[PDB]
This record gives C-alpha cells, structure tokens and sequence, in this order.
C-alpha cells in the first residue's frame, strides 16, 4: 500500500514515458485471452477460403456435407453476417 | 523412355466462351448457384485423377453449360446484364462495392423471370 | 531484347563482388557490395521475391553496410587508398573479369562446360513454373508462417539476438 | 469505427472470394486445353523438324514415372515469338 | 622471438 | 520493363542536372551496433500484417508478442547496464 | 505514352520542389513580423528563378582533397533517390502500385544515408567528417521508430500495399485509431530529414515525408468516377502538414546530438514498442483482422 | 539428430520445414510435391544402404524435377537444331509460332 | 543448372577467396565476408523460390539475421583491435608470435 | 563479467553446442553452431590482455569463415535433392565442401593454425572450455554424416593432424601450446575411425574430454602458464606434481594407464577393416606425443628444480578453490583400461 | 500581409497537383475508359492475360459482353 502507492507516484512524477509504456504493454499482453472476441476472429480467419473446396466422392451417409452451395447442410456463414 | 501421350487437335476443340472477366465476375455469383454440378464433377476429376489428359470431357460440359448459362441471360435482361458489368468493369478491382444498384437491376430477373 | 535481363543482372553481381573481393579501399568496398547488393535485388524481384529482396534493401542496404560505413570513417587512415593505390587490387579486376569472360563465352557458345558441377543452362527464364498462386502471395504467406509453423525458429533466433546485445556490450565495455 | 469497417472489408473479401471460387473451374478446364494444345502443337513442330537424327524419337518421356509431370514452363511455350517468353514468363511480376 | 610477458600483458 | 524505366530516367536527369551544373560555369561506434542488433529485430517482425490473417492465430499472438517483449528487454538490459545512455 | 506521364511527374515535383521554398521563406518571413521575397517579381513569385539560375551560372569549387567520383555519384543518388520515391505514392492512382510499397519506400529512403555519408567522407574535412558522423547516427537511429510505426500502423491497414491505405480509412481518419503514434510519426520525420543539388534531394524528402503521412493518417475519399476529389484533399492535407513543418522549423530552439539521442532511444522507442504491441493485439481483440486481398 | 529429444517427448522443433511435401501454409504445394511423395514413401523403413539403391528411380526422376536437368537439355537441343536448321532456310516456322 | 545460379556460386567463390587472402585491411576482411552470405542469401533465395518451397522462405530472412550476428560481433571485435594498436593493419596481429 | 551474465553466457554455448547433437534441420545445425560462436568470444575475452584479443580475432575469424562455408555446402546439398535432413548428402561437391568447413572448426588438418595460438593468448580456464566443450558439435555432426563421408580425404585429415600434432608440440614451451597441439594430435586420433565405427570415436571422445580437464584443471590448481612455472610446483604442492605426472603417463598412453583404451580400439577396429598401414603410422608417431609429455613430466615431479626464496611465502597459505570435479577425472582418466566393455553402452 | 503566403503556396499547389491529375487522365486514356486493371495477385494477372486473348486485338481493356456470344 504504501510502498506501492509510493513506487507509482514516484515513477509517474520524474517520468510518464516509461510507466506510460509499460502499462500498454500490459494491457496489450494481458487482455488478449479476455475477449470473447479471439475466437471469433480465428472463425473468420478460418472462414475466409482461399483455395478451392474440392468436392468429395459422394457414396451416401454423409449428411453433413451438401449437394449444392444453396442447400442448408454444411457450415453457416450468418454468425460473421450479424458480426 | 515412353510415349507422351497428347490427344490430338480434333478433340481440343470446344465452343469457347467469348466473354471478358467483367462480364464473368457480374455474373459469377448466380453462375456457381445454377450450374455447380458441371463444375463441381470436372474439377473432381482434376483432383482425383490428378491429370488433365483424363479429364477432357469433363472439360467439355463445363463449357457447354456456361454457354447454356449466357444464353437465358441473353433473351431476357440482357441490356440489365451490361449496365451491371460495364460498371464493374470500371472498377480497378473490380470492387463489388460500388456496385449495388446495378446488382438489384441484375438478380430481380433471375429472382422472377429464371 | 529484354530477354537479357536473364544475364544481365547476374552478371553484374559477379563484378560487383570481384569489386570488393580485390580488396579496395573499405569505403570502395561498400561501394563495390552495395552496388551488387543492389542488383542482386533485381534477380529475386525478377523471381517474385518482392518482401525477401527489398528486406536487403533494408537491412543489408540500409542497415549492415551503412554501420560499415560508420566504422569505415571512424577508422579514417592519414592517408586513404584508391582503387588505383594498388596495381594488385586492378590486377585481380582484371582477373576476375577474365574468368567471368571465360565462364560467360563458353556458357554462350558449347553450354556445356564442366567447371565444378555440371554447369550447362540456357537463359535462365526456364525454371520458372507455370502454376498460379491463386489470390495468396506464395512467399508472403511463406514468411507469414514465421508466427504459425516456425514457433521454434523464432525462440532460437530471438534468444541470440538478445544474447547478441549481452555479448556486443560485454567485449565493447573496455573495463 | 475500424472495428465495424474492418469486418466490413472481411465480409466483401469473402463474397470476392466467392466470385472467385464459383468461377475458377471455368478457367481450370481453359488451362487444361491450353497447355495440352500447346503441348500438342509443340510435338507436332518436333515431327516436322527433327528426323536426321539418329535416335531422337518424338514425346520421348523425360522421367521414368508414367505420371503427368506439370509442364515447366520452358517447353510449354519454347518455339515462340520473345515476346510470348517475356510475357509469359515474367509478366505479372513485371506488370506495375 | 622473446618469451611472453608472465601476466600476458603486453571537452 | 516499367520499374527499371522509371528508374532510368530519374537518374538520367539528376545526370544531366548535375553535369550541367558542373560543367556549364566508441560512443558512436556503440549505438550503431545496437541500432543494427535492432534493425535485425524489426526485419524479424515485419511480416506481421500477413501474419495476422493465419488460422492458428492463437500461437502467434504469444510468438509476436514474444518478439516485441524479448526485444525491449534487450534496450531494457542495455540501458540498465550504462550502455545506452550516450556514452564518453 | 507512360513515359509522357513520368515527366508529368518528376519535372512538377521538381518544380514543387522549386517552388515551396518561397512559401518558406515568406512563412518563415511573415512569422517574425518580417515580409519574405516580394521584391523580385509579384510577392516574390520570381524569386524561385532569381536563384536557380544564379546557381548554375556560380561555379562549382571542388575540395583540393576531394575524391571527384564520391563528390560526384553522391548527389547523384541524392536526387535519384528524392525523385523515386514519389513514384508508389497511391496519389490518386499510382504510377506504381508495387504490392510492398510501404517497403520499398522505407527500403530506398533509408538509402539517402549513404549520400550524406559520403558527401561528408568524399570532403575529406574535420567539420565534413564529424557532420557526416552526427547526421548519418541521428538518421541511422531513427528507422527503428519509423519502421516500427508504420509497421504497427498497417497492422489495421491490411498489407503494405499502398493503395488499400485509402479503403482503410475512407469513413474516418487514421489518425483517431493511432493518434499517439501520428505525434510518435510525424516528430520522427523532422529528424530524419553538388551543393546546388542537396537544395532538391532533402526537399522533396521534406514534402513526401509529408505526402506519405498525409495518406497513412489523414486520408480521403477517391470517388471511382471522379479522381478531383482526391487530387485536391491530397494536397491540401500535404500542404497543412508541409506548412506546420516548417511552422515548427523557426518555434523551437534546435535539438541536441545527446538529447537527440536520449530522446529516442529513452523516450520514444520502449513507447514506440507499447503502442505496436496495443496495435497488434487490437485487431486480434476485437476480431478486426483485416482483409490483404 | 544426433540426440533425437523431440523424438522422444513428441514435440515438432524442425521437422514441419525439413521437407517441401509438410503441412505448408494454406495448402499450397511445392513444385517437385508429387515426385518427393513417391520418393519418401518408396524409402521408408528401408534404411540408408538399401533405399539409395533401391528407390533409384524415384530419386532420379525427382531430382530432375528438382534440378530441371536432362529435359532442360532436351530442350537445348531443341533450339541447337532449329537455329541450325532455319538459318539456312530449310524449314520455316508455322504462324502460330511466329505468333 | 541455369547460368545465372552459378554466377552466385562463382561470386561466393569469389567472395570466399577475397576473404581466404587478406591485403591489408580487416575492414575488408569484414566486407568479404558478408559479401559470401549475401551471394548465400541469394542463392538460397532462388532455390526456395524456384522450387515452390513454401515453408522455407523462413531461411533466407534468418541467414540474414544471423550472419548479422557475426558481422556485429565482427566489427566490434575489430574496434577493439584498432584501438589498442590504433590501426586496423592486419600485419599488427602477430604479436602472438610466441 | 557479472556472474550472473557470465552463467547465461556459459549457458548458451552449452544451448547452442546442445541444439547442434538435437537437430534434424540442417538450418537448425549452422544456428547451434551460430550461437556457440556468438557467445564463445566474450568467455575469451574476459581477462581484456592483447593476447585475448589477439586469440579472439583468430578464432572469430577462422569461425566464422568456416560458419558460412558449411552453410554453402547446406546450399549446394539442396541444389541437387532439395533436403534439409541429415541422413546422407547427395553431392560430393557439397561432401567435400562441408567435410573441410566442419574439420576446420576442430583444427586438425592444415585447417588448425589458430588452434596453438587461440588458446595460448587467452586464458587458462576458457582455455578448458575451448578445447573440451566446443569439440563436441562439430563432431556430433560428422559422426550423423559418417555414411556419406569420402574416407580418401578423412584420412589424410587424420594423418596431417596426428603428424603436426607430435612434432609441433616438441618445438614448444608454454604448456598452453603443449596441450593444444596434443590436443590436435588426439583429435587426429579420434578422427580417423567415422568412416568405419563412430562408436569408438565417442569412446575416443569422453576418455580425450576427461583427460583434458583432469590436465587443464590440475594446471589450474597449481597456478602454473610455463613449463619452468610448473616447474616449482613440486616445493609448494608435492602432490599435485604426482598426479599430474601419471596424468601424462596416461596422455601417452602406456598401459594400464587408461588412455590407451581409445588408441588400442581404434587400432583393433580399423584392422578389422583390412587397414593396416594406417593404424601402424599413426601409433608409430603416437610416440612424438609422448616425448614431450615425458619433458613436461620430467621437469614436474620427477626430478625437482631450483625453487625460488619467495615460495617459502606459498607454503603458509591454502588454496582457496574447491577443484570441483578434480579427484574423480584423475580416477576416471587413469584406471578405467579394466572397464573396457562399456563400449557396448555408447552403442 | 498575411495573404501574401497564397500566390506562393497556390502555384506549387498546382505544381503538385498536375502529377495526380496526370496520372488518373493518362490511366483513363491509355486503358480506354475503365482504369488500370491492378494485378496484385497471379489471379488477377492471368485475369488480364484472358482478356487480352480473347479481345482479338491484344489490347486487354477492350471488353466483348453478351454481344460476342453465340
Ligand atoms: C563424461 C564424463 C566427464 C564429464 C562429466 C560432466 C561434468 C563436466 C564438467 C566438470 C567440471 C568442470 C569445471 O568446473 O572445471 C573447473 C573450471 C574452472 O572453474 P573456476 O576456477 O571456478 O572458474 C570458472 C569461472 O571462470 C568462474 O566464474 P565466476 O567467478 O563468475 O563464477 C561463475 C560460476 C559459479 O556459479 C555461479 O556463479 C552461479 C550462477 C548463478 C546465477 C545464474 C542462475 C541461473 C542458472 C542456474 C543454472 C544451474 O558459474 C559458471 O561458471 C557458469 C557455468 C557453469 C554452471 C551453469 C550451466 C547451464 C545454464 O570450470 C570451468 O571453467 C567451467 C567451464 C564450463 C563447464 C565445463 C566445460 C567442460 C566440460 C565439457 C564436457 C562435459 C561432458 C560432455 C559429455
Ligand atoms: C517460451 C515461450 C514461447 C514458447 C511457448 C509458447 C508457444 C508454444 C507454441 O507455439 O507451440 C507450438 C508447438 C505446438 O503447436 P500448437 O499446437 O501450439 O500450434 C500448432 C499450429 N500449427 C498447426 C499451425 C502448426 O510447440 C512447439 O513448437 C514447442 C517448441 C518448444 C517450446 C519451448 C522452448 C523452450
Ligand atoms: C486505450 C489507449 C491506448 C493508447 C494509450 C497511449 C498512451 C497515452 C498517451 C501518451 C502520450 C501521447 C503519445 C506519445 C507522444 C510522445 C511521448 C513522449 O515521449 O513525449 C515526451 C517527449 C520527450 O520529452 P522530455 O524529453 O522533456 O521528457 C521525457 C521523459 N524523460 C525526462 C524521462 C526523458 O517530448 C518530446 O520529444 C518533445 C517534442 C519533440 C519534437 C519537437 C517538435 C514538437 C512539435 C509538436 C507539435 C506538432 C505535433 C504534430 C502531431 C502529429 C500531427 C499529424
Ligand atoms: C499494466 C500494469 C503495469 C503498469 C506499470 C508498472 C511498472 C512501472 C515501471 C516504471 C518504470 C520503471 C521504474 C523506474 O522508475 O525506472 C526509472 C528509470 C529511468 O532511467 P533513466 O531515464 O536513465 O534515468 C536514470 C539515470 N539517469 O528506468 C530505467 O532506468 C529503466 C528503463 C527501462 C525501460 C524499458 C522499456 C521497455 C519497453 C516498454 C515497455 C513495454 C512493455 C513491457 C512488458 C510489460 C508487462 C507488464
Ligand atoms: C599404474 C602404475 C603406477 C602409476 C602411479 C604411480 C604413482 C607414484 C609415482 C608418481 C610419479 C611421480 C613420482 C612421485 C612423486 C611424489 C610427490 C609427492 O607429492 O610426494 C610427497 C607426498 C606427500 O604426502 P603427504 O601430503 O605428506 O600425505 C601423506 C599421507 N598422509 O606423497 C603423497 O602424497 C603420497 C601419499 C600416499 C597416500 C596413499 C594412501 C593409501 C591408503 C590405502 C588404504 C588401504 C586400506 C586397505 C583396507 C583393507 C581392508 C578392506
């Protein structure tokens, strides 16, 4: 308490560059696994397709993928749509 | 050390499609929508047959239909066809984004008329 | 014909390092290098090494040799020699032309020579591929990958690097 | 504000993406024919110009392998005018 | 050649 | 064809610019290598921009983090240590 | 006709060159309560004439001790270097739209270091020599705040492609996402920046500096149809930024090689590093990575 | 290695780069991928003695396409012939080559 | 093996000799010896990207800042050797006669 | 050096030597041995006398030189199979080319003028470090590439370093240069046999270590630069000079003395490879060795010199150093010949 | 008078304003219309390359719609 309150007082008089450096460091590497928002951002890393989704050889049961881009199976993009 | 095998002249002849990249871009997004299935079997066979002397015919229906595709479009919009294209022609890019209302001009036949 | 600039370039790199390798004065040195350093940029660029070669630009241009050049002045002898101080340095110019002559005419006229490896080789336009890279630049998500597939090169690299500083400062401190 | 005009500008790549994606295989099959007709037309030139040599058959087969190796670029276009090399070859890296 | 020194020392 | 074009001619007039012209009428040592020890280190984090758009973004957070960290430990270290302050 | 269009260039940056030093003068003038050139033509409009002219007619001494090819090439690359960087600016379109031409611009003009250290060695005088040392540190020192800013600058541009830097910021200036680093990037480019030569080298340095921190921070909307639009933000944004340059040229008493020194390397570097950091995770934070393509 | 450590605890230090045919970024493969598959896969639990000798071939083929060697030269004799033979007009060039 | 590729291999060869005999001058030593990374940076450099080497563009960029780490050191060596004997005369190096 | 500086940089050359034996990537090889150049030089340049700068710009730039050199023959191999792993390079240009990079590092062949004098120059304790710790890598390397190796040139390596190893160390005095160039004449030894066994090299490799620092450290316990320093060893500490003696003994390798267990393995194994010229030649000139390794006995403990007035000072005071690691290197350097089998366990 | 700074600043504004103008003008005209087509990517390039082959007079800005079609 006093020491500290001290210590930052006395930092952030003589000099603000340094305390000023270090605490948006701090932030910056500390706040990154805060957000609900790094796993959004990897989501639409992952969405963004740059090579071809080469079809598969359809031999029956698989329902996951589907027969034409404007069937409903597969992935959704709407999450990003609202995002 | 062994024939390398080339089909010849004869076969290499499709009805090749005259169009510019514009015009293919404007009208990309309906052309996988309605003829996926010409494409989605010929690049199935450039990757499971990992040869393009195996997959000739293939490459002639994926043609074939982008012909069948540019001929509907031709008979009932098709002067809403070059409004849309000769502006994203324009486009460096060809940015889709400043290109909207000629988009609606585009998809509100195919939505009605297709 | 623009075609020469499959030679060209590569060409000038040769002198520009026998331009140096003779030994000029450090400050001609620099000259000699940067000179090559900057030519040798145009091969990658001409290979599609845009990021790898204007990072020579950078750090080997405006970097590594600029220091040179720093400790080059510093050093200031009373009395700085000149390409022409030394019959030896315009002997090994001489020199090192002849044999670039030699490699050059025979690569021009039989192509197939046997100095070393195999040699051989046309215009150099040939090794290219014929592929496409689709809408991602090859060597941008090479390096891109540093971060994704590289987590260990990066450690090892990075730790020398601080442990570059803890040396530099060690054996400069003067006691 | 860059937060919403960014995802803005992700969700327009994508939908170029897209463009992209539904028309790529049009292209696929042009560059099949292309390389294969200028293949085809290479090895006809080679059965018009070389018969004096003692054994120098036509489409000999470079690598062992029966596969289809990726033509490189040198004997794809090869016989042709040097400004078809000089475009082709460097080309975009050169177009700026 | 002479032997090295003992303590290797040579505005 | 076009870059070393351009090139060409902007020398060409600071050639004819020129001839015309004359023709019509340890402390510094030390910061240096620290400056190019650095100048290494920003080479390394440059790729980031495309380095960003990677699907396994988690590991690089930490790994250009780590960089940036480790890099301002190495002037932390070497203004500590006398060093960086200009020295006599 | 492409080479039409770099003559369309070169000769009015030359020109542009020329003719701000007037509006320095006559800034600098009108600043002390004094006038400026206006005794020679209209308001001093001549005066760019009445020097230039002067100075290629005065003969130019040569150093007894001066090596003529360094004295020689070193204004050449002086000006080569002063007048290609000009040539990626995304100025309504640009001539180059080099995909790295963030880097190549950095990459050749943290090559005017080698022009300066050879005027300095090439004179082969005390006062050269030392000079030539304290400008090509200050200078060498300073690409790593540079790079390092335009570095953690482009993390929220998406490449280096400086074309995209207009897609960017279209809705708003740069400057508000990153406005401790546009003050961290514009008193950087004050430092960083034969005879007759070194006038038109620095110079077109001095206004680029500012072209390339009018795009990167204060950007504009380039309407497809009509470029005007752009033409005319662009250079009314580079021309604020050129005149508060020199409004901070005769306000300040000049800065100190150890202070110089001590600025950066002590207070503008570990904060330079923060802020990258802030600018590296932020896109990540809020999952608004950008798009390069 | 000499001392396989990440052998052991089944970490990755240097093996995602030591060959062109890994997990490379987005896909994209390497030029020579099809031929190296082959070449690995044939020497695989064969040892150094034998797969040299026995997976020859595959090594052969896979070099010139890492080299761009023999066919290079199959060119080479390609235009030796043709500027040999035109030159003194005994066959010309058919107009797509022209162009 | 194109001409261009062995013009780099000749030019380290060159390179390699400049700095296998020394004139007079560690400075040019030094220069000799960045020089044979920088023709190993760019031979390196066509390999990857001729042969579509994906991951291994990592390489080149990690030669340079490497061999950075030997011409740091290097110099600053050389400051030390030039200013107990004042010059940086490779000659003045034999005191180690015995 | 701040200890605690000193200790990390102590701790990366281990770290870059230890990358160096644990790295398939070629690439990774030249950073470990990067590293162990880059932290090597400070450690030699800690006493700041000329002669370590003299000896630190000779090792730098022997190096570094042959640092670069192995990363062009890295290239070179890549060129021709377009691999980074060390299995078995497929260029004999790139064989050659990083066989004579690799061997120059260790300072055998004519590639090992800097070896006497970059030891001599800088100080006896790094003096250790050179000679035992950065003899490792390069040899874990060439043990991996011992299949690809061109034994025409190996062993004109191995015959070059035994013969200069011998008859340069006759010709000197300072006992630094005693120990370097037996040194190289050990690594002739050891050398000689990766193209037909790299376990006896191993073996050659820790009894070649041991010995080195139970001499290395035993001359640091007596605080000794000159044969005639060593010589008044014997009034002060009798005995250190005694096991110092049968040290070198042992560093001939007269049996029981274990030091002979390498060369009499390396001489069994190479016969069973129809070599027999060669191992007589070199066992022959092992005898140069011991010549000088019986003068510096000779004037130690064996017959004692004229001592000085002063060294009556010494007798009252006690050495400060615990010797660490002293008595058991003695032992494990001098009686271990019964324990041979244990080759099995290198294996 | 303070304005006085004008003239001189308006000249070089012009002076600066000529390479933008010129550039934007020379692209409208040497591509015909639509701008300079930018390649950052080998799709776009060989995007170019098609459409300077099928255009017929090797000139990649002229564009052939739905009127070239059978
Ligand atoms: C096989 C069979 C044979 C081999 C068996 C294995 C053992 C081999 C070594 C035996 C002992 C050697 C020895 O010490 O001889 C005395 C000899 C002289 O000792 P000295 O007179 O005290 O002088 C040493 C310093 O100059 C004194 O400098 P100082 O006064 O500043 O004191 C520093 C000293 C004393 O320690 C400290 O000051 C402590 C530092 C604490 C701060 C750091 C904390 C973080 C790290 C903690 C690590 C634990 O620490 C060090 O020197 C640091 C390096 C050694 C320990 C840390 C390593 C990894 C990270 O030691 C050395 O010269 C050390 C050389 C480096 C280690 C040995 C290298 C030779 C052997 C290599 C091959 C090994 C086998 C390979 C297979
Ligand atoms: C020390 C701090 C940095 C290293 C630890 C934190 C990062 C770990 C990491 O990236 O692991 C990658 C990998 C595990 O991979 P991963 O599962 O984290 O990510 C895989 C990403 N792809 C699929 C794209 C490859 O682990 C290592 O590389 C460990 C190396 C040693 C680390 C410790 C050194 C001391
Ligand atoms: C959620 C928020 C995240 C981000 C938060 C960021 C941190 C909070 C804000 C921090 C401060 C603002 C950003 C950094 C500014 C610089 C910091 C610094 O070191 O300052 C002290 C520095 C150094 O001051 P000093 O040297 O007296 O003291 C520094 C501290 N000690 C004593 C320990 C060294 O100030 C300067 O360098 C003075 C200016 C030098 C240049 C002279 C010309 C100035 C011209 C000014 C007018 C024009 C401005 C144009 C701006 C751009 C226009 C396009
Ligand atoms: C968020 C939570 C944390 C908030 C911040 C808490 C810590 C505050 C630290 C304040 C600064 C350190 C202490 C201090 O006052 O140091 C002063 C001193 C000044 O040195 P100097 O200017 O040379 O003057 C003395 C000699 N004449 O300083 C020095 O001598 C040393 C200066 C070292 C500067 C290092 C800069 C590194 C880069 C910026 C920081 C980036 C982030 C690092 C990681 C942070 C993780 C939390
Ligand atoms: C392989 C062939 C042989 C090779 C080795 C040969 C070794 C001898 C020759 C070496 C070469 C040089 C010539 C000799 C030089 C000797 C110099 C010397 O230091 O001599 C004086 C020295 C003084 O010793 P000092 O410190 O007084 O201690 C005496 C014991 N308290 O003297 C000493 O330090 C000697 C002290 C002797 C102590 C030995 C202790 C032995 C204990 C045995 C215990 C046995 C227990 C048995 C139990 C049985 C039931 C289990």
């Amino acid at each position: 308490a006093g020491r500290i309150a001290s210590f930052l007082k006395n930092a952030w008089a003589k000099e603000p560059v340094l305390v000023a450096s270090f605490a948006i460091g701090g932030l910056a590497i500390i706040l990154p696994s805060l957000s609900p928002y790094t796993n959004y951002a990897i989501r639409i890393n992952r969405a963004t397709p740059y090579n071809y989704p080469v079809p598969l050889r359809d031999d029956g049961n698989m329902p996951d993928v589907p027969s034409h881009p404007q069937d409903p199976q597969g992935p959704s993009l709407e999450w990003l749509k609202n995002l | 050390p062994g024939i390398v095998e080339l089909p010849t002249l004869e076969d290499l002849k499709v009805q090749e499609v005259k169009v510019s990249s514009s015009v293919l871009k404007a009208a990309a997004h309906h052309y996988g929508a309605q003829c996926d299935k010409p494409n989605k079997e010929f690049m199935l066979c450039r990757w499971e047959e990992k040869d393009p002397r195996r997959c000739l015919e293939e490459g002639k229906l994926v043609n074939q239909c982008a012909l069948d595709f540019f001929r509907q479009i031709k008979r009932h919009c098709a002067e809403p066809f070059t409004e849309y294209w000769t502006c994203i022609d324009y486009s460096g890019l060809q940015l889709f984004r400043h290109c909207r209302k000629q988009q609606a001009k585009f998809d509100e036949c195919v939505l009605d008329k297709l | 014909m623009t075609m020469y600039i499959a030679f060209i370039l590569s060409t000038i790199f040769v002198i520009g390092f026998v331009g140096f390798s003779s030994k000029p004065s450090p400050i001609y040195g620099g000259l000699g290098l940067i000179v090559s350093g900057g030519v040798g940029c145009g091969i990658v660029l001409n290979f599609g090494g845009s990021f790898l070669g204007l990072m020579v630009f950078l750090i080997y241009l405006g970097g590594m040799l600029v220091v040179f050049g720093y400790t080059t002045a510093m050093a200031t002898e009373m009395y700085p020699e000149v390409w022409v101080s030394n019959k030896t340095v315009f002997g090994a110019f001489v020199s090192g032309l002849m044999m670039e002559f030699c490699m050059v005419y025979y690569a021009l006229k039989e192509e197939e020579v046997e100095i070393i490896f195999k040699f051989n080789g046309l215009g150099d336009w040939v090794i290219y591929d014929t592929g496409d890279s689709g809408f991602f630049s090859e060597e941008a998500m090479g390096i891109a990958a540093l971060y994704s597939y590289g987590t260990w090169l990066v450690i090892v690299t990075g730790w020398s690097l601080l442990i570059g500083v803890v040396v530099i400062m060690e054996i400069t401190r003067g006691n | 504000s860059m937060m919403k005009w960014n995802r803005e500008r992700r969700r327009l790549q994508i939908e170029d993406f897209e463009a992209r994606i539904a028309l790529m295989p049009l292209f696929q099959a042009e560059k099949d024919r292309r390389v294969l007709q200028m293949l085809r037309e290479n090895l006809e030139e080679e059965a018009i110009i070389m018969k004096d040599v003692p054994d120098w058959k036509v489409g000999e087969s470079v690598f062992h392998t029966t596969r289809w190796v990726t033509p490189m670029m040198g004997e794809l276009y090869g016989l042709r005018t040097n400004e078809e090399i000089l475009s082709a070859t460097y080309g975009f890296i050169w177009y700026t | 050649w002479k032997p090295p020194p003992w303590n290797d020392v040579d505005v | 064809m076009n870059i070393m074009l351009t090139l060409l001619t902007n020398v060409t007039l600071a050639s004819l610019l020129v001839l015309i012209a004359f023709w019509l009428p340890m402390k510094f040592f030390l910061v240096a290598i620290t400056f190019l020890l650095f100048d290494l280190e920003i080479a390394l984090l440059l790729p980031l921009p495309w380095a960003s758009q990677t699907n396994n973004l988690k590991t690089m957070l930490t790994m250009a983090l780590f960089l940036l960290i480790l890099l301002a430990a190495s002037l932390a270290y070497e203004w500590t240590q006398k060093g960086l302050e200009w020295a006599e | 006709m492409f080479m039409i269009n770099i003559l369309s260039l070169i000769i009015p940056i030359l020109l542009a060159v020329a003719f701000l030093t007037l509006v320095e003068r006559k800034v600098l003038g009108y600043m002390q309560l004094r006038k400026g050139p206006n005794v020679v033509g209209p308001y001093g409009l001549l005066q760019p004439i009445a020097d230039a002219l002067k100075l290629v007619t005065k003969e130019p001494l040569r150093p007894g001790t001066s090596s003529i090819s360094m004295f020689i090439i070193a204004p050449i690359l002086g000006l080569s270097l002063a007048l290609t960087m000009w040539v990626p600016l995304p100025m309504p379109y640009p001539l180059i739209n080099m995909n790295l031409g963030v880097l190549f611009m950095l990459a050749m003009s943290s090559l005017a270091v080698y022009s300066i250290l050879w005027s300095g060695w090439a004179s082969n005088s005390k006062y050269a020599l030392i000079g030539a040392l304290r400008a090509v540190a200050q200078t060498i020192s300073y690409e790593v705040t540079l790079a390092i800013i335009l570095l953690s600058v482009l993390l929220m541009n998406g490449s280096y492609t400086l074309s995209t830097l207009i897609t960017t910021q279209e809705h708003i200036w740069m400057i508000f996402t990153s406005w401790p680093l546009a003050m961290m990037w514009f008193i950087s480019t004050l430092a960083e920046t034969p005879f007759a030569m070194f006038f038109m080298a620095e110079y077109a340095n001095i206004i680029m500096m500012n072209a390339f921190t009018a795009i990167l921070f204060l950007g504009a909307s380039h309407d497809p149809h009509t470029p005007e639009l752009y033409t005319i933000n662009f250079v009314l944004k580079t021309l604020a930024l050129t005149i508060t340059f020199l409004w901070i040229r005769a306000s300040y008493p000049r800065f100190r090689y150890d202070q110089l020194m001590h600025l950066l390397w002590k207070s503008f570097l570990p904060l330079t590093l923060a802020l990258c950091m802030w600018h590296i995770s932020l896109p990540i934070m809020t999952a608004s990575i950008p798009p390069q393509s | 290695p000499f001392f396989d450590v990440q052998k052991r605890l089944g970490l990755d230090l240097d093996r995602w780069m030591t060959i062109q045919s890994a997990e490379q970024p987005h896909k994209i493969p390497g030029r020579c991928h099809a031929f190296e598959k082959e070449w690995i896969e044939c020497a695989h639990g064969i040892g150094g003695i034998r797969a040299e000798k026995e997976c020859k071939i595959e090594f052969d083929d896979f070099v010139e396409c890492l080299l761009r060697q023999k066919t290079m030269k199959r060119l080479s004799a390609i235009k030796r012939q043709r500027d040999k033979l035109i030159k003194e007009g005994k066959y010309t060039p058919p107009p797509h080559h022209l162009g | 093996m194109p001409l261009v590729y062995m013009n780099i291999i000749m030019a380290f060869a060159i390179a390699l000799a400049g700095l296998l005999m020394y004139r007079s001058h560690l400075m040019s030593s030094l220069l000799c010896l960045e020089g044979m990374m920088l023709s190993l940076f760019i031979m390196s450099t066509l390999i990857i990207l001729n042969t579509h080497f994906t991951l291994a563009n990592m390489m080149p960029i990690i030669l340079l800042v490497f061999a950075a780490c030997e011409a740091a050191l290097g110099l600053s060596l050389l400051v030390m050797v030039s200013n107990t004997y004042g010059t940086d005369y490779v000659q003045n190096l034999n005191l180690l006669q015995c | 050096m701040n200890p605690i500086i000193y200790t990390t940089l102590i701790m990366t050359v281990m770290s870059g030597t230890m990358l160096v034996m644990i790295s398939s990537h070629w690439l990774l090889i030249w950073i470990g041995f990067e590293m162990n150049l880059l932290a090597m030089i400070p450690v030699l340049m800690k006493n700041f006398n000329p002669r370590a700068t003299e000896a630190a710009t000779k090792y730098f730039l022997t190096q570094a030189t042959a640092s670069m050199m192995l990363m062009m023959a890295i290239i070179i191999n890549l060129l021709y199979s377009g691999q980074w792993t060390i299995t078995k390079m497929f260029n004999p240009v790139a064989m050659t080319m990083m066989t004579m990079a690799l061997a120059m590092k260790l300072g055998l062949s004519p590639f090992h003028f800097w070896v006497p004098e970059v030891t001599q120059g800088i100080s006896l304790q790094a003096g250790l470090l050179l000679l035992t710790w950065q003899k490792l890598a390069p040899l874990s390397v060439l043990c991996q590439i011992s299949q690809s190796i061109n034994p025409n040139l190996m062993l004109t390596m191995a015959m070059l370093s035994i013969l200069i190893g011998g008859w340069g160390g006759l010709n000197q005095t300072q006992l630094r240069k005693i120990m370097a160039y037996s040194s190289i004449a050990h690594m002739g030894w050891m050398t000689a046999v990766l193209p037909y066994n790299t376990t006896m090299t191993i073996l050659n490799l820790l009894i070649y270590i041991t010995m080195t620092l139970a001499m290395f450290m035993l001359l640091i316990h007596s605080s000794a630069t000159t044969t005639l320093s060593l010589s008044h060893t014997w009034n002060k500490m009798p005995v250190i000079t005694s096991l110092m003696m049968v040290t070198l003994l042992s560093m001939g390798g007269l049996p029981p003395l274990s030091g002979f267990m390498p060369k009499w393995m390396i001489i069994q194994e190479m016969t069973k490879n129809e070599s027999i010229i060669m191992p007589t030649l070199m066992a022959m000139t092992a005898l140069l060795n011991l010549y000088f390794y019986m003068r510096l006995a000779y004037s130690s403990s064996l017959t004692m010199f004229p001592s000085t007035n002063n060294m009556k000072m010494k007798w009252q005071f006690e050495h400060t150093k615990q010797m660490k690691l002293l008595p058991t290197m003695i032992v494990l350097s001098t009686l271990v010949l019964p324990m041979t089998p244990a080759l099995s366990s290198l294996n | 008078m303070w304005f006085e700074i004008l003239p001189g600043i308006a000249v070089m504004a012009a002076c600066l304003f000529i390479p933008g103008m010129a550039t934007a003008h020379i692209h409208k005209f040497t591509n015909g219309g639509k701008e300079k087509r930018v390649a950052h990517f080998s799709y776009q390039w060989n995007l170019m390359e098609r459409d300077r082959c099928i255009s017929g007079v090797n000139r990649y800005h002229v564009t052939k719609g739905l009127e070239n079609i059978d």
